[PDB]
RNA sequence: CUUGAGUGCAGAAGAGGAAAGUGGAAUUCCAUGUGUAGCGGUGAAAUGCGCAGAGAUAUGGAGGAACACCAGUGGCGAAGGCGACUUUCUGGUCUGUAACUGACGCUGAUGUGCGAAAGCGUGGGGAUCAAACAGGAUUAGAUACCCUGGUAGUCCACGCCGUAAACGAUGAGUGCUAAGUGUUAGGGGGUUUCCCGCCCCUUAGUGCUGCAGCUAACGCAUUAAGCACUCCGCCUGGGGAGUA
């Protein structure tokens, strides 16, 4: 049973819509395989310290899970991948 | 308008390896429009390495930088010199503005083996 | 590599007397159960040799404490030898 | 007292001898953006390094001050660097030159005035 | 006695950093090896991120 | 029987190992914008590229490799070796308690594995570097040192090879024998309101200096090359010879 911290960020170019459309469904693929979130935070707007390909900036937010080791990492490695509306993420543990 | 191109404000980009130095003056954006070398004005071999040899030819540099009209500009500086030193300077007594001074050394996060011997 | 859980249950389950925790038989035990889980991550990777040494170390502990048991009594190491079904 | 060999030694000095100066010499507060020059005897056990400096004259001596505490670090990677036999000792002294030099080109004032 | 390091607390992370945005070693911060040991991975987890720059100098 | 050994319980640190993914700098190359007559090289030169637009600057892209700062006389590992970050799998070690098994221990021929770099086989990849090779330079001569390129290779997967100045040139295990002073991971006590300080005590590494003692000397000295016991490996003048 361990806690995988994860934000990512989305690109400044999205609508509100497709923003929270994302957010949603980023959250539900997380959760739906046995992970339950425990805390999905929207740290928002906040300035890059680089361009990341070619947008100076992003949406900072976090989802914490619990889950069994491999509940997390599963989807993002392709979803993310495939997905380029995503440009950052990372998983951390306890 | 790219020869008579009137901004006062560009970039001053300076090359010295310990053999030859290259200067040349681009816009802001980095538009070049002039540049000197010891090698373009006689200068051959250890004489090139000089640093006064790096002086002339950036004086020489500077007279058609302010042909086209030129007054502020920053410095960039790449690769050990032997004539950087005085270069700003050397750019500031042409009739400049040097504004900022920005050393721009290169340095791999270790990308590639260097050359074993010299 | 087995959990703590799973630890405490083979400790329960091969124990001799009710607050024994060390012993040939529950050592022994969860000694298979490690040498059972580091051989199946050996079979996923292969080319892992430092914990193929530690599963040697492991083997020898287990054949040391097999050796004890059946010179010490020999009732005991029988049935044990077949309660994980071993050294044939 | 100089041959062909002891010029090759001191400019393969003088490139990784100006790397190591201001790429590894954290420690003394007062770092400098140097430019330098090498000489060495014919035997290779004696250097001077000619060298030119930016800031007061209390400054240039903060940094000889600290030049002289890194001489052991400057001595060793550079061992650790060429295939040099003898590491020759080092001292490190301002390129007078430089002042001189400008000092050369003053009196060319007096030679355009005087006929101007 | 913070004890544990995080790498979105970036105050923290700006604190022990250098004016070239490289980690600034032990002896000037006087910190601890376990310590820097947990400040180094901090600072590479929020450089991976774009939260904190590789080489600024602008 | 519990002292050695081991399993527990509470903790600790770690470039230990294998697999997948992600990131920045730099590199070469390609494309584009500006821009003209040079670029790089050396002690000096020369080879070569450059008007077909070079080098330089700015932007975008492709691919490969290794991870600047941290970085330490630091850490981990049996050795070889192991430094970007995340996740998965996994080995070892240390501290405190210690009720638990109750000598279950040490060494280890034969045997079986791991084993730097180079090299071989089948494939893949190939950015930098670069044996061989090509040219230039240097020289009384230069086949070399220097320069301009550049193949195998350097990289990956699976096999083979099984060697090193593989070194602490010090086999493993255990016990005893003055001290002083750093440093890594812990533990405990005291003081201080409070440790974020400090001092004292202690365990396990890792350094330096030094008694007794040993050595032919250099030197080693609680990480012994001292005092002892156990087991294994090896030596008996140099060359011939690591030869037949």
């Amino acid at each position: 049973m361990r806690t995988y911290e994860v934000m990512y960020i989305v690109r400044p170019n999205i609508e509100e819509d497709a923003k929270k459309a994302l957010v949603e469904r980023f959250n539900g693929i997380l959760a739906t395989e046995g992970a339950e979130v425990l805390e999905a935070k929207d740290w928002g707007k906040r300035r890059l310290a680089y361009e990341i390909n070619d947008f100076k900036d992003g949406f900072y937010n976090i989802v914490r899970v619990k889950s069994d080791n491999n509940k997390a990492t599963d989807e993002f490695q392709r979803l993310a991948k495939i997905s380029d509306d995503i440009i950052r993420y990372m998983v951390i543990r306890e | 308008r790219r020869v008579k191109k009137n901004i006062e404000n560009g970039v001053a980009h300076i090359r010295s390896t310990f053999n030859n130095t290259i200067v040349t003056i681009t816009d802001e954006f980095g538009n070049a429009l002039s540049w000197s070398s010891a090698g373009a004005l006689g200068f051959k071999g250890s004489k090139k390495s000089t640093p006064f040899a790096a002086q002339m030819a950036s004086e020489t540099a500077s007279k058609s930088a302010m042909e086209h009209g030129l007054k502020t500009v920053e410095v960039t500086v790449k690769g050990p010199g032997p004539g950087r030193e005085s270069a700003i300077r050397a750019l500031q007594s042409a009739g400049l503005e040097v504004t900022a001074i920005r050393d721009v050394t290169p340095v791999p996060h270790n990308g590639c083996r260097p050359p074993k011997r010299r | 590599a087995i959990s703590q859980e799973r630890k405490n249950e083979i400790i329960k389950e091969y124990r001799v007397h009710e607050t024994d925790t060390g012993s040939p038989e529950v050592q022994i035990a969860v000694l298979t159960a490690e040498i059972n889980a580091v051989n199946e991550h050996l079979r996923t990777h292969k080319k892992d040799h430092h914990s193929r040494r530690g599963l040697l170390k492991m083997v020898g502990r287990r054949r040391h404490l097999l050796n004890y048991l059946r010179s010490k009594d020999i009732q005991r190491y029988r049935e044990l030898i077949k309660s994980l079904g071993i050294r044939r | 007292m100089s041959s062909m060999r002891a010029e090759r030694v001191g400019e393969q000095m003088k490139k990784e001898l100006m790397d190591i100066i201001n790429n590894k010499v954290k420690d003394p507060r007062v770092g400098f953006i140097t430019i330098t020059d090498v000489v060495l005897t014919n035997d290779l056990s004696q250097a001077k390094v000619f060298l030119t400096v930016l800031g007061n004259d209390k400054e240039v001596e903060n940094t000889f001050k600290a030049l002289d505490k890194a001489k052991g670090f400057i001595k060793s990677e550079l061992g650790s660097r060429m295939r040099l036999r003898i590491m020759p000792e080092l001292m490190y002294e301002y390129d007078q030159s430089i002042e001189y030099g400008n000092k050369i080109e003053r009196m060319i004032q007096d030679l355009h005035k005087q006929d101007r | 006695g913070i004890t544990h390091i995080d790498y979105k607390d970036t105050e923290l992370l700006k604190r022990f950093i250098s004016e070239r945005g490289k980690i600034l070693p032990r002896r000037v911060t006087g910190t601890s090896a376990k310590y820097q040991r947990m400040l180094t991975t901090a600072i590479k987890r929020s450089r991976h991120m774009a939260l904190l720059p590789y080489v600024k100098e602008e």
